[PDB]
């Protein structure tokens, strides 16, 4: 009567029932691994919400027997097979942009904490470093740097990467972008500087912020090649996907001064620590629990989204009724 | 609002 | 035959010297009180450079026999009584804005941080917070809020103050100021909202930031009584000076939770330490070591700038060739 | 460059 939908690796539905509390029988999981999620939910499973800590190959898909679609809490799904999956049968979405602010302002913030080293000040008074003389102030705070005429270094102009442009410019900032698979114009559109290879922007950038969605060219993006191909003291901000940048590269080069700073919402190996990883003891280091995207407003409007979409779905028809799926040319 | 965690 | 001129409270003249080297002796006391300086220099100085890691009252100025100028490396003049000081013969200059933007830009950062919480996120994660699912995420960012829409609330539109003000509006922030002695129009040049009357600002922002020059009328500008005309969990952000807020009733509010969160980078008792004062013990709180001001550039510049002042001085004339003094008209 | 630190 009812087609059943669950939500893989979460166990709070109370946002999205309001919305499928007649056309579904809600449930939860909480499957932070993909073996698991319930029997009967692999069995009979119309449809699926999921966030991000959880992964889905072809291998695991092709074990739903019901599934017909996953809708991605999110802007973010390459934590999904979307290839694979369209193939299969199932139609996946996202949540286009619901937390682009949250980001975009998250992100200048970790490029502040940075330049105006505002998070190791307060960190060193909570240590005891006594600061008496201007003497010390240029010591404790050596490092801090003028912004206004610093070069921002933007890789994918995005929905996020273009609200930083905004706020970037609002600080002095000169900011310069890459996006390969971005349409020609844009930059006129917005006034800001494009070049068109990596090598250009990390050559021409003091600091490199990631704005790229992950996928199949740009992993690793960051590696110990193209950090050689960045400024000496340049800073990093990765407030996007783990897979772009190498930690163990990074770390080597945060060591060796090759990178005055860096600051990570995103990494490899989520969930992060400061004990375990190529970072286990990287100098000039910021780092938050993939974060930037949280805002009670946010959150609750993303899962309202979601849950619409399900909803679009287990009442219209598919593809033809979903606004934002992501393999609509897939099968 | 079902419980479908494995136990 | 050559003036003497004497560093108060410091000991580095490297930057100031190249300036002086050939119209005075330069010579530093490093006194970081007003009686550790040495004979010769009360007897001897016709001028004087200074930060603001010391105070002068008349009590102090009449102890200076040679002294004719005094010149504060920096904006802030509220350290020295330029009256007493005017009247007594001594002219008293200052940096008008070598670091406004390092400012403005530490001071949205101190915003950032507490909206977005990007510097408890790390210090959580510093100290073994482990962060799996997106459960636990909204749990330890539990406190972080859009800004689209919010309104900040600003005490003081000046040189800093106004540069807050573009920073601020780049990220969705609804600004409106309050500054009696302010010329009135300003606002429509600068497309912002203004309040006449503390009480009114108070009343309509979510968070505020002082950026007011301290003086004789403001000081404890928000105590008990002004703080009880903020909003709930308002949010605080003070990078003027320490004698602007009462920081018992701050610690106070923390405490109670009538303020969702506070950022100091100047206090009342500086140098400041988390162990000592009403915030021995105060909840979500942000403390830089008064280094807003800091950096490699701004630095020199206002030194540069500070030494000008001090040959335009020794070799002009008293105050009709001092391009910034504060006391032109007391004497 | 003169030392006139109260020794
Ligand atoms: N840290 C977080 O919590 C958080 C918050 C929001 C989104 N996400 C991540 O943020 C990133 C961007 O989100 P968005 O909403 O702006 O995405 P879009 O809206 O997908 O923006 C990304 C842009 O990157 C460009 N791009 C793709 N591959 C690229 C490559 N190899 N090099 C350069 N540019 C490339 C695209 O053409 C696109 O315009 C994604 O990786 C997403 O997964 C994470
Ligand atoms: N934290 C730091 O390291 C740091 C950095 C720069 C300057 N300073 C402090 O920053 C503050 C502002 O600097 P600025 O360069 O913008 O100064 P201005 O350039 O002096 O700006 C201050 C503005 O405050 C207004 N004002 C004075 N009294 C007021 C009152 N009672 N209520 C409301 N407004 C009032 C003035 O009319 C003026 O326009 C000062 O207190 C200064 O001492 C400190």
């Amino acid at each position: 009567p009812r087609p059943l939908v669950a939500l893989l690796d979460g166990r709070d539905c109370t946002v999205e029932m309001p919305i499928l509390k007649d056309v579904a029988t809600v449930a939860f999981c909480d499957a932070q691994s993909t073996q698991e999620i319930h029997e009967k939910v692999l069995n009979e499973a119309v449809g699926a919400l999921m966030y991000h800590t959880i992964t889905l190959t072809r291998e695991d898909l092709e074990k739903f027997k019901a599934l017909r679609i996953i809708v991605r809490i999110g802007s973010g799904f390459d934590n999904i097979d979307i290839k694979s999956a369209g193939d299969l049968g199932i139609a996946v979405c996202n949540v286009p942009a619901a937390s682009v602010e949250e980001t975009a302002d998250s992100t200048l913030c970790h490029i502040l904490n940075l330049y105006r080293r505002t998070t190791w000040l307060h960190q060193a008074l909570r240590e005891g470093t006594r600061v008496q003389s201007v003497e010390q102030i240029r010591e404790v705070a050596s490092g801090a740097a003028r912004i206004r005429g610093e070069t921002l270094g933007i890789i994918g102009l995005g929905r996020v990467g273009q609200a930083v442009a905004l706020r970037a410019k609002a600080f002095g900032f000169n900011v310069l972008f890459y996006d390969p698979y971005l349409s020609d114009g844009i930059e006129r559109a917005l006034g800001l500087q494009r070049v068109s290879t990596l090598q250009d922007l990390l050559f021409h950038s003091d600091c490199v912020t990631l704005h790229c969605g992950l996928n199949e060219h740009n992993h690793h993006l960051i590696n110990d090649f193209t950090v050689k191909q960045m400024r000496q003291g340049a800073f990093l901000v990765n407030t996007a996907r783990g897979g772009l940048v190498d930690e163990k590269a990074l770390a080597q080069a945060l060591k060796e001064g090759r990178i005055r700073g860096a600051a990570l919402d995103v990494h490899e190996s989520e969930p992060f620590s400061f004990s375990q990883g190529p970072l286990k003891d990287a100098p000039n280091l910021i780092c938050t629990p993939h974060a930037a995207w949280y805002s009670e407003q946010a959150s609750i409007e993303m899962r309202e989204e979601a849950a619409r979409e399900i909803r679009r779905a287990i009442t219209g028809r598919i593809p033809d009724s979903l606004k934002n799926c992501v393999n609509k040319d897939h099968l | 609002p079902i419980d479908l965690s494995k136990k």
